[PDB]
């Protein structure tokens, strides 16, 4: 249940400069998962987020969240299947009870921490938080369904 | 001198009359003016500063240097 | 004493994003303390679209809801300094809550995004903004966000 | 057709970010006339450079936009809309001509490209138009290209 | 100088990254003329995009590259090496005219920058000349620009 | 101070991203030793091209990470915390020896730099040590700077 | 051949843009030298970082076009310039040794590679050399590689 940015490549279709999850460190079916992303100076967004201010913008926290989830959602049905995969895509429709507590700046490790609240085939709804050294930095529950690619 | 101005604004000789402002009637651009007016120092050798030229308005103004 | 209209080098001014995170081009409308409405060119020329997704453009939803953002962040804040470049540098308008946010269209290359928000609820340095985003006058996503400025220190 | 997106433009042009100028065909008239646009945003990594607080869109990229629109044009006049033989074939400029720059384009503006045929025999194209926003010409351009075998 | 370095471009040009396309000058005759060059390495961001699996480097681009020589030639001739003055003046293109593409320009090469004074007229410049690798003419090309105020 | 974070890093060092490839100083100790880290994502222009579908983090890079956090240690260590003499000074790099490279650093890693002082004479300063990741070496090097005037 | 284009380099090396650091190889003889150069221009998004207002070709990348360039002449000693050979290889540097810098490289240099083998037995690889601009050694450095399977 340890998945690397090797097969993280082979399930979902984000690439750089979108692709905001690095590692899973933990992955229950149906249930939850525990991934992380670092969070480094030697990325392109802090040029603009601001400068001499380095702050990974929420926006993005919630977008890895979303990630994750997705992971979460696709392996809960498929397993590990880069194949099936190319044919599926995780669409986000809502995204709600967002909270940011706590700025995230290089040098931080951004885990997301998401359970399933519910699954009915297609449409899963997830939810957690996203944690730098035990700390919640942000708080999010977001809804997508799965759907072919085309 | 008119077939100069008629090529420089896309234009026929014919509506190029004594008469004809640049701007209001023959539709010149800031940049038409400025080509314009180069276009008629390598014709016939000459220089028009901008003192003088500010205020050339129609052919006729110009046609009398 | 605010103007209506706003271009690309006056928002420069007033919010502190940069390259690649500003993401309002022009602001058409703007009444203090109301509403305000502005957007965004989505041209295939942007960086993002070469991981969102390799031959399938698609502007991220989470890109949308930033941009709903920067635009309230700049009605908030040309509401309590009017445009006031040197002030500007000395706040920030910090996200606080996202919520009831929907996507409806995919946005791509080619689309105008308009950034339509309007003030749910003014208090102080609180800011509570909702509205949608447009593309050709269908509504393409909607948000709701609260925000609060505080010192850049 | 006659009004092409991203995904068709893919599909024809091999051109890619950060040189792809061209973001939807909205008209098109075999060996006739093109008209199509490009979104200007401050997004871009041209604004960066071009210049530090002016942004201002580079006017070799207005024509190079432009060259874009008349070689989809070439293209699809001889062939249609066909990504096979689009991987086969390359639109080649030899010459560009009285070009001229009347309004700066800024962060957003739709740059539209209005590109007809002046003369083709061929592979041999020859278009020339201009470049609008609003309704207004911000740009002119006259250009030349031979269609090649791609390699 | 004899040469000039990319340190004295950034005084003088208004252009950043990634759209400053002079890297040296070699020569210099106020009023008259310049040789300048830009080096081409795979390591720029153009190649991703033109094209995928064949470096090209822009024909476009070359333009802007003769036109970034004229403009320092122009702003040096006017002004001399002032960083000061510069940092408020513009260059702004206003007619392209002769454009011919002779040989592709790709990583690797010394790309040559070769611009003589045709007409100059207070802030009005027109230059021309060639682009060249390896004693080639790559390109040849004619230009109008205007120094401008930022404002 | 003994911990250093980003915005203190920046009024130091005048490498810029694309360049700056220190996030975090975590120790500390004037003429004795240093221990940075930088964190590794797949969210870095760098992996674009080292190399497509393999993600690794150039070994290259990883010296010139112990190198900026080697100066880092040689400045502080003769004026402090001090960004105003910091505008004066160049750390300039004169030699590198020694490099051994023994594990690949991916995305998710932390990257850490341990460098120690092994000679400081005048304004030559010589470091050396290791960069691990999850307490293994990952890569070890030796290096010879120069601190002189801007 | 012995004189290689940017197209014939990118069907040996696996590198990419940001990481492919050989524009053309001038001179390459089996088992003795190669000769190689990347041109260096102010239009590298390296010099954003390195530095601000003062434009200077990374030490540790040139070493990395050297290492480029050795890694180069190892397979071509061994198997030509086979494209399809190239895919099923990997050419691990292991060492780095007596890197010294001696000039600052900046734009309009042309940074030449000068490699010759030191020693090679099986598919261990130690090579070294200068890098130079306009006749001047600019760096000096040795490398050692295995080439393996990939
Ligand atoms: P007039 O003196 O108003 O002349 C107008 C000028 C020559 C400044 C020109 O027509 C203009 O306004 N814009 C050209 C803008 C341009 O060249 N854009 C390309 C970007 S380099």
């Amino acid at each position: 249940s340890q998945f690397f940015i090797e097969h993280i490549l082979q399930i979902l279709p984000h690439r750089y400069p979108m692709l905001l999850v690095d590692r899973i460190t933990e992955l229950q079916a149906n249930q939850k998962i525990v991934a992380y992303k670092n969070i480094t100076f030697n990325e392109d967004v802090f040029n603009g987020h601001f400068p001499n201010k380095p702050i990974f913008p929420g926006v993005l926290i919630v977008e890895g969240m979303a990630q994750s989830g997705g992971f979460l959602a696709f392996t809960s049905l498929w397993g590990f299947d880069p194949e099936i995969a190319k044919t599926k895509i995780v669409a986000f429709m809502t995204i709600d009870k967002v909270k940011f507590r706590i700025p995230v700046t290089p040098g931080d490790r951004l885990e997301y921490h998401l359970e399933v609240l519910k699954h009915k085939g297609m449409i899963w709804q997830v939810g957690g938080t996203a944690q730098v050294d035990g700390k919640v930095v942000a708080e999010a529950e977001l809804k997508a369904m799965i759907a072919e690619r085309e | 001198i008119q077939a100069v101005i008629a090529e420089q604004l896309n234009v026929d000789a014919a509506q190029v009359t004594p008469e004809a402002e640049f701007v209001k009637d023959l539709g010149a651009d800031s940049l038409d003016v400025v080509e314009l007016i180069m276009a008629l120092e390598e014709k016939f050798g000459i220089e028009i500063p901008d003192e003088q030229a500010e205020k050339i308005v129609n052919v006729g103004d110009v046609v009398k240097y």
